[PDB]
């Protein structure tokens, strides 16, 4: 009876290199779990043939497909080819609470077995559990020893807790193909999934944070800041911090009011007026956020992962190169910035992701993990995500 | 406030 949707939610995915059986794993995953607690099971063909959705004025190829254990609902997301990984991991467009990282047994850890690896600690991807496929090919259960140990050594070296690591050593396809040895990884896999992955915050229990769109003044009661609850929740009555822009300001919530409707406080995802007190309309202004006091700090220079658009995805026909000072959209409005490409790289082709080093014309309430658009006079280029802030 | 089904705005 969870049609009522009672049971906790978590959003996964698997990632890996081109080929080591990530979309395998998938429909073997709602397989055999469809065939133990009743489900949805999916082919290869549906999952393997993955819809372009838009991201951030960014086309991305990505199935869904959503699977339960006894405990939990998950939904859990596969794409085709590496570029998808890239831009849904940088724009964030699919959820990742924890990843499956999928390394075939016969190949051992590839090129983008390390770059999703880094990316994923780049973007804040907070947990990976490691499915060591294709063993059905691999009787050598010494090779398989080496293989643990070079992906064990691989997530440490980016700073995930590779000793501690979950992996299973299966065989997606044969447990896809019925063959009940197999299909017993599968579950291991998925209860490990359960185990190793803690239950994800709800945004609604994150800080309060509201990025600030209109202001505007009521005569007597004060000064009124519009947007969209982005976390948390602001309650009549409490405090709350100014950020980013101008220098820090403290206000106090003395009203909440959404579609005319007085309430007593703000939800995460509504479109909410909020009042302050003692605040003129002069010192507010679009872009800064309300924020809890002390959960967010303005800032102007960071490190960060971006993913250039390329020609078709409606970006610059061009490179880029250093000097170029676009305009970085941070939720509610642009700031322009200053560049510094990685050591020795002297351009940017459209439709490839490097790392690059922003400072700000003035600062912005920014944190790591925060998804920024970047632009050329309102036409999108890129899309970024700050993976450390700098000062 | 100003809005009244989902567009930005309010009141307060
Ligand atoms: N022998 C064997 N083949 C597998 C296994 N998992 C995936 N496949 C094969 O390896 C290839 C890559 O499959 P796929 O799931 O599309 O790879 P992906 O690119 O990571 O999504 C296909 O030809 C699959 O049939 C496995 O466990 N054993
Ligand atoms: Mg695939
Ligand atoms: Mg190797």
């Amino acid at each position: 009876e969870k049609f009522e949707r009672t049971k906790p939610h978590v959003n996964v995915g698997t990632i890996g290199h081109v080929d080591h059986g990530k979309t395998t794993l998938t429909a073997a995953i709602t397989t055999v779990l469809a065939k133990t607690y009743g489900g949805a099971a999916r082919a290869f063909d549906q999952i393997d043939n993955a819809p372009e959705e838009k991201a951030r004025g960014i086309t991305i190829n990505t199935s869904h497909v959503e699977y339960d254990t006894p405990t939990r609902h998950y939904a859990h997301v596969d794409c085709p080819g590496h570029a998808d990984y890239v831009k849904n991991m940088i724009t964030g467009a699919a959820q990742m609470d924890g990843a499956i990282l999928v390394v075939a047994a016969t190949d051992g850890p590839m090129p983008q077995t390390r770059e999703h690896i880094l990316l994923g600690r780049q973007v804040g991807v907070p947990y990976i559990i490691v499915f060591l496929n294709k063993c059905d090919m691999v009787d050598d259960e010494e090779l398989l020893e080496l293989v643990e140990m070079e992906v064990r050594e691989l997530l440490s070296q980016y700073d995930f807790p590779g000793d501690d690591t979950p992996i299973v050593r299966g065989s997606a396809l044969k447990a896809l193909e019925g063959d009940a040895e197999w299909e017993a990884k599968i579950l291991e896999l998925a209860g490990f999934l359960d185990s190793y992955i803690p239950e994800p915050e709800r945004a609604i229990d994150k800080p309060f944070l509201l990025p600030i769109e209109d202001v505007f003044s009521i005569s007597g009661r004060g000064t009124v800041v519009t947007g969209r609850v982005e976390r948390g929740i602001i309650k009549v009555g409490e405090e709350v911090e100014i950020v980013g822009i101008k220098e820090t300001q403290k206000s106090t919530c003395t009203g909440v009011e959404m579609f005319r409707k007085l309430l007593d406080e703000g939800r995460a995802g509504e479109n909410v007026g909020v009042l302050l007190r003692g605040i003129k309309r002069e010192e507010i202004e679009r872009g800064q956020v309300l924020a809890k006091p002390g959960t967010i700090k303005p800032h102007t220079k960071f490190e960060s992962e971006v993913y250039i658009l390329s020609k078709d995805e409606g970006g610059r026909h061009t490179p880029f190169f250093k000097g170029y000072r676009p305009q970085f959209y941070f939720r509610t409005t642009d700031v322009t910035g200053t560049i510094e490409l990685p050591e020795g790289v002297e351009m940017v082709m459209p439709g490839d992701n490097i790392k690059m080093v922003v400072t700000l014309i003035h600062p912005i309430a920014m944190d790591d993990g925060l998804r920024f658009a970047i632009r050329e006079g309102g036409r999108t280029v890129g899309a970024g995500v700050v993976a450390k802030v700098l000062g | 406030s100003c809005n009244c089904f989902c567009y930005p705005c309010c009141s307060c």
